């Protein structure tokens, strides 16, 4: 069991897709990294400059679509790729 | 005009070879008045004469796995549908919407371009031996 | 469906118009990318220092016209095309 | 009929001027492009920290000295240029 630490949320992504929109097997470097996700876990929330904390507004269970940068960050836990990312990075969730 | 002049003049112009006349004027007969005839060197100690009716030239297929003949080291199509690219193809994703309609009809396609570079083709050789399309290119 | 968080607006960029004041068509790199698009979805609002959140000033069914940048990103959604980008992004709407 | 969002402002840049000081006429890269415009819609005003708005200090129908950069960005309406740029970038205004 893991948890993260102020705004920090946990994420997995879904495997990449092989027939996009027909038959058609998509192969090689056409076939991008997935850009959605499953949140695992989310942090208590972000601290303000007064000193209070707000919660998150994702919630376990949703499903996120985000940026891949230089804050993403991917470990490797119990033998399952996740990645451990920021709140902001988080663009929108699907449903 | 009538072909045993024809073989004649072959004949007394190759220092009377009846064998050259015969060969020449059965050529012109079979080609036409608009086609052309070459000679080059053979084999064998015979002359042989091969016609080729259509259209047909000097480039191969850029993959072997395109093969669907093995026996003869061919690839044969029935009815298919030729793309004329007159540019590179590099990127395979220019191409989804022509595959995806070509899939949806059924029938094989073969791609005539400047060349196919190496993604492209192994997409399109993936997608031949899966069952969903038949290329070549 | 999918909702943007905070600040985020999701826009679809209008088609590119060909026809130039005249019959003159335009194929290239001369008719560059549309500059104007449509809202979709709304954020909920900015995150203030304090705590609060005040709502956008963009309401679902604009056309508004916005900056292309490092920040606006593209994510193919049922099989179209929109825009994921900040509210400051948004330069000006259109009537 | 278009309006800005925030402390944006747009503006019509004033026409070159050939004429100088006198008879010379002057052509190429010499006459510098005008730095001088009309203003002609104003946002509602710059957003501060705590939520509050100010409204801008430049009302439509004055005119302006503005410093042209990477924020000023020109769009077509109505087939004419004009300038969408910060309230910041206004240098001063004339009479």
């Amino acid at each position: 069991n893991i948890r993260p630490l102020h705004d920090r949320v946990i994420v997995k992504r879904k495997e990449v897709e092989t027939k996009s929109a027909g038959g058609i097997v998509l192969t090689g470097s056409a076939a991008a990294k997935s850009t959605r996700g499953e949140v695992l876990a989310v942090g208590n929330g972000r601290i303000l400059e007064n000193g209070e904390v707000k919660p998150l507004d994702v919630k376990v269970g949703d499903i996120v679509i985000f940026n891949d940068g230089y804050g993403v960050k991917s470990e490797k836990i119990d033998n399952e790729e996740v990645l451990i990312m920021s709140e902001s990075d988080i663009l929108a969730i699907v449903e | 005009s009538d072909s045993k002049a024809i073989a004649q003049v072959g004949t007394i112009s190759a220092n009377s070879d009846e064998t050259v006349g015969k060969l020449i004027a059965e050529a012109m007969d079979k080609v036409g008045k608009e086609g052309v005839i070459t000679v080059e060197d053979g084999t064998g100690l015979q002359d042989e004469l091969d016609v080729v009716e259509g259209m047909q030239f000097d480039r191969g297929y850029l993959s072997p796995y395109f093969i669907n003949k093995p026996e003869t080291g061919a690839v044969e199509l029935e009815s298919p549908f030729i793309l004329l690219a007159d540019k590179k193809i590099s990127n395979i994703r220019e191409m989804l919407p022509v595959l995806e309609a070509v899939a949806k009809a059924g029938k094989p396609l073969l791609i005539i371009a400047e060349d196919v570079e190496g993604e492209a083709l192994a997409t399109l050789v993936v997608n031949t031996m899966r069952g969903i399309v038949k290329v070549a290119a």
